[PDB]
């Protein structure tokens, strides 16, 4: 009964990473959950929105461990407001 | 008269290979052969010239794979002369891409895909480009809505290491050239190294002739498509029509590749090499129609045996075309003297396969167990490569039990 | 290149044995044969080195029968050598018996006994006994209420006499050792006269090894376990390494017995013998996978003639590991030359063999009827014992009609 009344719970704890971890940690969070997005903060404490980091980007790498900042998308990035419908 | 009924013949069913001392894995052995000094394969299978078998797909991926194809005849001159310049002109990694432009829908788009590419640049005298992807966010519309401003072009002569780069920067997988490269076109360029090639680099192809008035000017087409060799194909080789058509075509093409119809006698094995044929194609009724209707046939163990004895005498090369039917028969064609391989029948359902109608998945899902179950034979013959099956695997006669 | 089809090749279908004068019925024939001077067997049968026909089960049955058992090797070396010390250490009358406490309930009990004791004695430093029939009178409550108070104990070293007489006295099938002795364990030392054993009195088994990177730590913890043979099992022994782990294991335990992998020929039979292996197994695709994948075999009587024909040469053994379907195979098989026969397919659904998955009950059953089949076959052939089948018995060759 508990499962079905926590199932829609409408993500406000988002799963999220930072520029330090490894491309591996990312893998690890998307095959885990089945997940195909990681939004990376800035630090684990003011998480601030730099990047994210998706399978398709994964694609485009041979298996690296090169830092998640060279490999993220960051200039053309898009967020919406809370609230947005 | 009295020599009438002399004769034994052996097909596959009769023999079996005898294991012999081995210092090679299946893995390790060379499948290489030479079938002419132009003519080099890297596996011994050779996909058949017939219209349910090989055309340029075909071709391109029998190449791909260390093999041969051979483009049927079953068409005009202009049709198979353009059928081998699309495997020659093949692996460089697209100077006429599909095209459409703004006034277009969505549906043309997508209908142009499925005939299976991927993005459709956007009249006579660049705008846009449109991808699968796109169409995941799109409700046919109109083709406008597509990948307008962001456009990433690169010149003409960019270099593919020019690639691969530009395309892991900007996350995209085409790059029009104001030409097309691709990156399953540059990742392709890498995945067969096993690939048959002339001297050139470019891709082997063969293309089917018959004994007609007008395979004279075919042949002409043929060979201005830089064919690499050209197979004269017919019932009988051992008849004299055949015997004039392939030394008219030697006299007048004497560098040209000629593998010549079907014969399964040593005698018909020397006329053939006599008139000017490199390759001879072993096969007469290897309980099929020819033996049903005309009552003739040769087995094909003890047809590939007489032929390669009278070829190799010569120098020349035997190709089996017959009764092949598990991985097994192609160990026993070769080490019976074959040089190679030709099938149809096994290949006739695969993807590359002519048309959509028995469906066999890819091609190389096929030559694959084929060449693995060689691989094998020879691993217990202890045949290092191909002469070495050919030359010294012996054989064990077999009651049917 | 001529010799290439010269050979001729004959299975167990083209070949019947013929009668001879015969002074032996078929019971009073003798079976036993000697693979080498310290592998005896009184039959002629050795259940194959598979995963789905001998673990220690089928080796202590084949064992017991006058047989012998091949411990297959899809399991750890620490796995096998506890196999093998399993085989060797049984009919000796149980120094590790299951055990309770009167803390725990019946449920335990009946599950601990259908996994096929009947018997199960009641921590890490006796207090009762529970069996069957305490179960009948039982509802699965707790195991306190058991035979707690009139408990019969012997002493570790009484005698079997000393016992199948406490036992009688007590009218009791089970006595403790205070280990355990049990009354089917007196009477299996009986019933089986026929045991195969080592000089010492144990129950002879076997052990397969491969080719691999740890196979001389394999037959280190094997030769450890008191393993009998080894048998270094390949599909094509005639390759260098299977020729070079050969005389590494001969150089390393002189005195080990060694069959050999999978040969069908004298000169492959001559280079396993020339390493160093004592017993040489025969059969290479006796429409198997090896003829139908890579064309390669041999039928197995002209393999089994042929490499025994070699063996006798040295005063070497034959195993025939093939094709044998009805028990009128065996007697071909060893008329043919064998020593002895493998088996695997027919063993492969009985009682004792791996798993519970075709049943085919006890493993009894069926050498029973292949036994009495080759006792019939010697009796036709007037074989006095398994030497005289090998040398004097002959075959009859016939259309398959
Ligand atoms: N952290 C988290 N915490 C909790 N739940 C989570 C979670 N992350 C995911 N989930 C849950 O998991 C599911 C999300 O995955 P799905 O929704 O199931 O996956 P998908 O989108 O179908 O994947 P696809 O493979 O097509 O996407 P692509 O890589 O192309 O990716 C999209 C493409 O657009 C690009 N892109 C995406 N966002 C971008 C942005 N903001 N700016 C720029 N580019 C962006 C990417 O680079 C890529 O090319 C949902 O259930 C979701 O709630
Ligand atoms: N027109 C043509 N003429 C002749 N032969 C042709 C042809 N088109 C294809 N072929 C042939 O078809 C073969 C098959 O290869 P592809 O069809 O390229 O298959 P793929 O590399 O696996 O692409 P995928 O299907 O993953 O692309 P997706 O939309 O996910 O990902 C593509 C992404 O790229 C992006 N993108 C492409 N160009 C962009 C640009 N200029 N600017 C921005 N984004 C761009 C898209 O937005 C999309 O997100 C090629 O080798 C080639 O020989
Ligand atoms: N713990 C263990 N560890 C390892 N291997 C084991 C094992 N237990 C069995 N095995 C193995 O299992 C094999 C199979 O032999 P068993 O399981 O002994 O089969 P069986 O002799 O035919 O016994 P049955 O089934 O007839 O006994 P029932 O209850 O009718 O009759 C038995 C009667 O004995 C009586 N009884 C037993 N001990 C008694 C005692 N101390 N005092 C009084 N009564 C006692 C019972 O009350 C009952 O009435 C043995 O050979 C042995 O190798
Ligand atoms: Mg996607
Ligand atoms: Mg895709
Ligand atoms: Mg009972």
């Amino acid at each position: 009964v508990d499962k079905v009344k926590r199932s829609e719970r409408g993500i406000t704890n988002p799963f999220f990473l930072t520029p330090d971890h490894q491309v591996f940690d990312a893998e690890h969070l998307m095959g885990k959950y089945r997940i195909s997005g990681v939004p990376i903060v800035n630090n684990e404490e003011d998480q601030k929105l730099v990047g994210i980091i998706t399978n398709r980007d994964l694609r485009f790498i041979a298996d690296y461990s090169m830092k998640i900042s060279d490999v993220m998308t960051k200039e053309e990035l898009v967020t919406a407001s809370v609230g947005t419908t | 008269w009295e020599s009438k009924f002399s004769k034994e013949g052996l097909t596959f069913d009769d023999v079996l290979l005898v294991p012999a001392k081995s210092e090679v894995l299946p893995r390790d052995v060379d499948l290489s052969v030479e079938l002419t000094k132009t003519l080099k394969l890297n596996i011994p299978v050779i996909s058949a010239g017939m219209d349910t078998v090989t055309e340029s797909a075909m071709a391109i991926a029998m190449a791909r794979q260390g093999g041969l194809g051979i483009i049927h005849k079953n068409m005009s001159i202009e049709q198979q002369a353009e059928q081998v310049d699309k495997v020659k002109r093949s692996e460089r990694g697209i100077t006429n891409p599909f095209f459409l432009t703004p006034d277009h829908q969505v549906f043309d788009a997508e209908h142009l895909m499925g005939k299976r590419i991927s993005g459709v640049p956007i009249e006579e005298d660049l705008v846009g480009i449109i991808t699968n992807r796109d169409l995941r966010f799109i409700s046919m519309k109109i083709s406008d809505v597509m990948t307008k401003e962001e456009l990433v072009t690169a010149s003409v002569g960019t270099t593919l290491d020019e690639a691969e780069k530009i395309l892991q920067k900007h996350k995209i997988e085409k790059l029009p050239l104001v030409g097309l490269i691709t990156i399953k076109d540059i990742e392709k360029v890498i995945e067969f190294p096993n690939s048959s090639k002339d001297i050139h680099g470019r891709l082997i192809v063969g293309a089917a002739v018959g004994v007609t008035g007008d395979t004279m000017t075919r042949v002409k087409k043929l060979v201005e498509a830089n064919v690499d060799v050209i197979v004269i194909d017919t019932a009988h080789g051992h008849s004299q029509g055949v015997l004039n058509t392939v030394t008219k075509i030697r006299e007048t093409y004497p560098e040209l590749n000629i593998i010549a119809g079907n014969v399964a006698t040593a005698e018909a094995t020397r006329a053939l090499i006599e008139a000017g044929a490199d390759v001879v194609k072993v096969g007469i009724g290897p309980i099929c129609t020819t033996r049903v209707v005309a009552g003739v046939g040769v087995p094909q163990i003890t047809a590939i045996y007489d032929c390669a004895t009278e070829a190799r005498k010569h120098g020349k090369t035997i190709i089996a075309d017959g009764g092949i039917k598990f991985s097994g028969d192609i160990t026993k064609a070769l080490a019976a003297g074959g040089h190679a391989v030709m099938l149809g029948s096994l290949l006739a359902g695969t993807s590359e396969s002519p048309g959509e109608t028995p469906y066999k998945g890819p091609v190389e899902e096929t030559v694959y167990q084929l060449v693995g179950g060689l691989r094998s034979g020879m691993g217990y013959c202890g045949s290092k490569d191909l002469r070495a099956l050919r030359e010294e695997a012996q054989f064990i006669r077999m009651t049917g039990a």
